[PDB]
């Protein structure tokens, strides 16, 4: 997926791997490497008016 | 602010507030804002 990865302060428990949100969107993930909790946020977008 | 002995102080605007609103209007807005929020239009800065 595409997004802006930034540091996270989620209090993940050791068994927990995948984060989630109100409506089935993974806003956090655990590295399959040296452990580090990381956030996921899509980059900027908007509409255009002329 | 003398009108035949009538008192309109609770509905006329007062310049002692940043929002030029009457007392009853402030009560109404406070009652409705239980779910109305005072957000900043939720810009792209929502990345906390
Ligand atoms: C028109 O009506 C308004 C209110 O409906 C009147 O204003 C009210 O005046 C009373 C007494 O002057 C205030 O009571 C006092 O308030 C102070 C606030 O510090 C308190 O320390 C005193 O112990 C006392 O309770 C009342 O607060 C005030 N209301 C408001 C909203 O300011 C006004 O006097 C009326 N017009 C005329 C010409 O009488």
């Amino acid at each position: 997926g595409t997004g802006v990865l930034t540091e996270s302060n989620k209090k993940f428990l050791p068994f927990q791997q995948f984060g989630r949100d109100i409506a089935d969107t993974t806003d956090a993930v655990r590295d399959p490497q040296t452990l580090e909790i990381l956030d996921i946020t899509p980059c900027s977008f908007g509409g255009v008016s002329v | 602010k003398y009108f035949g002995g009538f008192n309109f102080s609770q509905i006329l605007p007062d310049p002692s507030k940043p929002s030029k609103r009457s007392f009853i209007e402030d009560l109404l807005f406070n009652k409705v804002t239980l779910a109305d929020a005072g957000f900043i239009k939720q810009y792209g800065d929502c990345l906390g």
